[PDB]
RNA sequence: CGAUGUCGGCUCGUCGCAUCCUGGGGCUGAAGAAGGUCCCAAGGGUUGGGCUGUUCGCCCAUUAAAGCGGCACGCGAGCUG
RNA sequence: CGCUGAAAGCAUCUAAGCGGGAAGCCCGCCCCAAGAUGAGGCCUCCCACGGCAGCCGGUAAGGACCCGGGAAGACCA
């Protein structure tokens, strides 16, 4: 299990044996190892990685400290990679090989309060015969005295997005690492920008 | 208001 | 005359073995011991019970077909959101539930019988943590 | 009337050993351990093992029958050993050793291969007869089992994996 | 298997057994294997 | 009865299982293929139209299937009328 | 559906024991989550300040306020 932390730089396609190839760019190189949780220590594996060098003028003395342990550069974001340890002490895109299937996790992009329709595909109301102000309404939310309640989880609006999600088993298209560059067939959480984390796919 | 009837 | 109050005592600390005990007959005495009912001195709105330790709760007896037939039961608040544990199961991943959850099911309803629960520490396995307390072997 | 009480004859030199809740017999081609209940007792006589029930309640006497049946097959499986026989039937039916391992063309599109478990030697003396050998009766009869189920004998006509000995019943199918 | 709440022997060649809190009927005949439900 | 709004539709479901489909079986008057019948199984799925206010039902074209029921014959301080 | 096997010389999947066996069950996958008051763990930082398990200030590491904003957002966060 290896794992990586990276940036959203944007989509274009690639031509591939005479296809177009939708891919995602990622910059994940070079993510410096900062601390190794182990059994014997923490209870479990996993490598605490660093991405993105930071302005040493705004790391304050706690984390100041804790880069100290390692001999490392401040960096701007700190990441565990569960279940890996890499033999150097730097992870570079060259963990992956074009042709390889990986998971990326991002931050999907934040809908704020989203009606029932967006958020849930709701088929909201007819729009018109006579429907009375409901045309984006979830309708009936229960049933009469029995139960008398809602249940816990009913699909209502609220928040939508800007939450953790983790689309799985994309194809690595390219490895470019002069410019620590992953290309990735398909879509990836959040805006350009975003921070990802790139792991081995669980899928078989 | 209809009615029960 | 009034009737007698006791003061503030430091309360003794217990140790029980589990292994090869019945559970609900081992789980009645812990709870007598966690009310404090063996004491001379009992009064019903203070905790002023022992602290029990029990050890090699993982080894806990039971009778019948109750190791499969036995079912503990959580309800999340959610459709369908019933959950349905039997005994050997709970044994097998969380065995310190089971002579818990017996314990704490005979202890009285409230705050004060919330608190007594906390003064009962269940492992499975033959050691524990308190050596700190030193507590006293008692049979049961 | 009774098989507890039937004493069970010990070949020379096949050694049995008691122990509680198991006996041990060691002979000439390997050892098995037979777990008994301890509300039997396992006697240990000249070339001979008897059992016996301390009651005559219905466990006691279900026990009592089943222990002696128990222990006499591993003596005789360590000393005669334990076999059974497999016939294949069909027009392109077979089966061949590859090593240790049993391999079974049975008309599916692919070979099956059954591989022995420790105890279980597998012999293929012709295409249509395979034999499962080893002490434990009721492994032998076990992996046995496993292999016939890989094709079962036909309802309607002769083609499968046999039992040795296993009649062949067929109905009508027009 | 037939499954009914009366089981009996059907022919003269049917066993009675009771296996696992159940009453079966078996037999060579295989259309007089029943189960009691 | 100093008021517990009554059909159907829409919307949103959720539960039961006497299971429509899909998974696993036994029996078959099971050759194969395809069925019948009973058993296990509620995880998921269970289409679009013509007619009528309709529920229901019939019909068209499909489908693995076009399940049956409870929830104040679920849901009008959610809509319709 | 079996293996081995009594009771019950036979037979029996069962009474002792062992196999096989579902889109279902547990785990596995994705997300939340220590108010899990049973409030967990690790890495780092500051440190015994001054005045009659309490009070009163001045501090530390830090934090907040304010400001420029933001594919974050009703306000808040
Ligand atoms: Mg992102
Ligand atoms: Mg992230
Ligand atoms: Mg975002
Ligand atoms: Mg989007
Ligand atoms: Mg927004
Ligand atoms: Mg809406
Ligand atoms: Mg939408
Ligand atoms: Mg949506
Ligand atoms: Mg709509
Ligand atoms: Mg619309
Ligand atoms: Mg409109
Ligand atoms: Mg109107
Ligand atoms: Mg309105
Ligand atoms: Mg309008
Ligand atoms: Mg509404
Ligand atoms: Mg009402
Ligand atoms: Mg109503
Ligand atoms: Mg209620
Ligand atoms: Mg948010
Ligand atoms: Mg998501
Ligand atoms: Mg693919
Ligand atoms: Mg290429
Ligand atoms: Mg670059
Ligand atoms: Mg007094
Ligand atoms: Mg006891
Ligand atoms: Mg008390
Ligand atoms: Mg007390
Ligand atoms: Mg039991
Ligand atoms: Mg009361
Ligand atoms: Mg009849
Ligand atoms: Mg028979
Ligand atoms: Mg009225
Ligand atoms: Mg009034
Ligand atoms: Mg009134
Ligand atoms: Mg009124
Ligand atoms: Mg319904
Ligand atoms: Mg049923
Ligand atoms: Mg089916
Ligand atoms: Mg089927
Ligand atoms: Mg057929
Ligand atoms: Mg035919
Ligand atoms: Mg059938
Ligand atoms: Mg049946
Ligand atoms: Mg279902
Ligand atoms: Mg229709
Ligand atoms: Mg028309
Ligand atoms: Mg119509
Ligand atoms: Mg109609
Ligand atoms: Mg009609
Ligand atoms: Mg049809
Ligand atoms: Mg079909
Ligand atoms: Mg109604
Ligand atoms: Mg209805
Ligand atoms: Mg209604
Ligand atoms: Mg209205
Ligand atoms: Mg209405
Ligand atoms: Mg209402
Ligand atoms: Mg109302
Ligand atoms: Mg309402
Ligand atoms: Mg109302
Ligand atoms: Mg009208
Ligand atoms: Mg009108
Ligand atoms: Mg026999
Ligand atoms: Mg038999
Ligand atoms: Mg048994
Ligand atoms: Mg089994
Ligand atoms: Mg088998
Ligand atoms: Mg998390
Ligand atoms: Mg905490
Ligand atoms: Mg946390
Ligand atoms: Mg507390
Ligand atoms: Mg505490
Ligand atoms: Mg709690
Ligand atoms: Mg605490
Ligand atoms: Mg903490
Ligand atoms: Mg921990
Ligand atoms: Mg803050
Ligand atoms: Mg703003
Ligand atoms: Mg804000
Ligand atoms: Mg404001
Ligand atoms: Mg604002
Ligand atoms: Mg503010
Ligand atoms: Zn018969």
């Amino acid at each position: 299990m290896k794992g990586i932390l990276g940036v959203k730089v944007g989509m274009t396609r690639i031509f591939r044996d005479d296809r177009a190839v939708p891919v995602t760019v990622i910059l994940a190189g070079p993510c410096p190892v900062v601390q190794r949780r182990t059994p014997e220590k923490d209870g479990y594996t996993a490598v605490q990685l660093g991405f993105l060098p930071q302005n040493p003028k705004r790391v304050n003395r706690p984390l100041k400290g804790h880069f100290a342990k390692a001999g490392v550069e401040p960096v701007r974001i700190l990441r565990e990679i569960r279940d890996f340890n890499p033999e150097g002490d730097t992870v570079t895109v060259e963990i992956f090989k074009p042709g390889e299937r990986v998971d990326v996790t991002g931050t999907s992009k934040g809908r704020g309060f989203a009606g029932v329709m967006k958020r849930w595909n709701f088929a909201g109301g007819p729009d018109s015969h006579g429907a009375h102000k409901i045309h984006r309404h979830p309708g009936s939310i229960g049933n009469r005295k029995t139960p008398g309640r809602v249940y816990k989880g009913k699909k209502m609006a609220g928040h939508y997005g800007a939450e953790r999600v983790t689309v799985m088993n994309l194809e690595v298209v390219d490895v470019i690492p002069e410019e620590n560059l992953l290309l990735v067939k398909g879509a990836v959480p959040g805006p350009n920008g975003g921070l990802v984390i790139v792991r081995e796919t669980k899928k078989a | 208001a209809a009615a029960k009837c | 005359m009034k009737t007698y109050v006791p003061k503030q005592v430091e309360p003794r600390w217990v140790l029980i073995d589990a292994e090869g005990k019945t559970l609900g007959r081992l789980a009645t005495k812990i709870a007598t011991l966690l009310r404090g009912k063996h004491r001379p001195d009992w009064t019903p709105n203070v905790a002023m019970g022992d602290f029990v330790v029990v050890v090699n709760a993982d080894k806990i007896r039971v009778t019948g077909k109750k190791l499969e037939q036995k079912i503990y039961t959580r309800y999340s608040g959610y459709p369908g959101g019933l959950k349905k544990i039997p005994l050997e199961k709970m044994l097998a991943t969380h065995p310190e539930r089971v002579l818990e959850h017996a314990v704490k099911g005979m202890l009285p309803k409230g705050p004060l019988g919330r608190r007594l629960f906390k003064r009962l520490k269940v492992y499975a396995g033959p050691d524990h943590p308190h050596q700190a307390q030193r507590p006293e072997k008692l049979e049961v | 009337s009774r098989i507890g009480r039937l004493p069970i004859p010990v070949p020379k030199g096949v050694s049995v050993e008691v122990a509680p809740g198991r006996v041990k017999v060691k002979g000439p081609k390997g050892e098995l351990e037979v777990p008994v209940s301890p509300e039997m007792r396992v006697v240990v006589e000249e070339g001979v093992v008897r059992v016996e029930r301390p009651s005559d309640e219905r466990r006691h006497k279900s026990l009592h029958g089943l222990t002696r049946t128990l222990i006499a097959n591993a003596v005789k499986g360590v000393s005669e050993g334990y076999s059974k026989e497999l016939l294949i039937k069909g027009i392109g039916y077979r089966a061949r050793l590859v090593g240790r391992a049993l391999e079974l063309t049975v008309g599916f599109s692919h070979p099956v291969v059954v591989e022995p478990p420790e105890g279980i030697t597998f012999e293929v003396p012709e295409p249509t007869r395979v034999r499962v050998s080893g002490i434990d009766k009721q492994k032998v009869g076990q992996v046995a089992a496993n292999i016939r189920a890989i094709r079962k004998p036909s309802a309607y006509h002769e083609k499968g994996i046999y039992y040795a000995g296993e009649p062949v019943r067929l109905k009508p199918g027009k | 298997m037939k499954v009914r709440a009366s089981v009996k022997r059907i022919c003269d060649k049917c066993k009675v057994i009771r296996r696992h809190g159940r009453v079966y009927v078996i037999c060579e005949n295989p259309k007089h294997k029943q189960r009691q439900g």
